[PDB]
């Protein structure tokens, strides 16, 4: 869908949560 | 525990 | 969802509930990918061991949510479901293999800051993300220990692991329309799907383009966060042709 899984409240406003980091960081 | 929804949506 | 925490607002827009009318329990969790489909487990509707086959007008669908008992006014909507569709070779009478379902909303639901699909993997994303070590995020309304329900939505991000890993650690037979995912004992991290989150997304982020992706399903795992024990979930990307067919044969 185009626009999907960009959410409103972070990826939208460039938020991040509190644990995405973890998940960007195991991938290496 | 469940709080109770709107009828509408049981109908 | 064992050791896990919870959410923020907003966290998971694509978490979906599925909630049973009468008695008015929740069910599993599932996940929003278009304005009119949710994707879930097809455990979660069908499971003859334990007289399990719901039909439409069994269930609703509750997006929107955070809280897990509170009907939150103004911010979740409640669909009806117009149809239910279970992966044709789903084999619930050995391994749970091909677990999965799709299941029509009545009325495409609008989207908010709260409700937003998420999207479903591409054979490329599929192959640079699904590593063993690589992590992904699980989100449900479950138990919280195996023998402890908690009032807001959970998350918990948990490692692939290495399929012979994953075979080594229990006598079911594993199949490739599964992966299993959780920290090895000698990790000193756990984590874990429970009982409730069946049918809940695992997500991984893309650090490609952003965005999140629904890389597997919660299927099944023997009790929750065992050491020496994983989750397995539905290889979202291996059944998508399924899932592509389903949706433009019927809407
Ligand atoms: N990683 C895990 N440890 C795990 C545990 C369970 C446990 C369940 C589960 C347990 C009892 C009943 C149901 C159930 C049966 C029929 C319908 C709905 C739920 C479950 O999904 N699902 C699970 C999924 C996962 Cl990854
Ligand atoms: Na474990």
């Amino acid at each position: 869908e185009a626009d999907c899984g960009l959410r409103p409240l972070f990826e939208k406003k460039s938020l991040e949560d509190k644990t995405e980091r973890e998940l960007l960081e195991s991938y290496i | 525990d469940f709080e109770e929804i709107p009828e509408e949506y049981l109908q | 969802i064992v050791e896990g925490s919870d959410a923020e607002i907003g966290m998971s827009p694509w978490q979906v509930m599925l909630f049973r009318k009468s008695p008015q329990e929740l069910l599993c969790g599932a996940s929003l990918i278009s304005d009119r489909w949710v994707l879930t487990a097809a455990h979660c509707l069908l499971y003859p061991p334990w007289d399990k086959n719901f039909t439409e007008n069994d269930l609703l669908v509750r997006i929107g949510k955070h809280s897990r008992t509170r009907y939150e006014r103004n911010i979740e909507k409640i669909s009806m479901l117009e149809k239910i569709y279970i992966h044709p070779r789903y084999n619930w009478r050995e391994n749970l293999d091909r677990d999965i379902a799709l299941m029509k909303l009545k009325k495409p639901v609008a989207f908010s800051d709260y409700i937003h699909p998420v999207c479903l993997p591409d054979r490329e994303t599929a192959a640079s993300l699904l590593q063993a070590g690589y992590k992904g995020r699980v989100t449900g309304w479950g138990n919280l220990k195996e023998t402890g329900q908690p009032s807001v939505l959970q998350v918990v991000n948990l490692p692939i692991v290495e399929r012979p890993v994953c075979k080594d650690s229990t006598r079911i037979r594993i199949t490739d329309n599964m992966f299993c995912a959780g920290y090895k004992p000698d990790e000193g991290k756990r984590g874990d799907a429970c009982e409730g989150d069946s049918g809940g997304p695992f997500v991984m982020k893309s650090p490609f383009n952003n965005r999140w992706y629904q890389m597997g399903i919660v299927s099944w795992g023997e009790g929750c966060d065992r050491d020496g024990k994983y989750g397995f979930y539905t290889h979202v990307f291996r059944l998508k042709k399924w899932i592509q067919k389903v949706i433009d044969q019927f809407g």
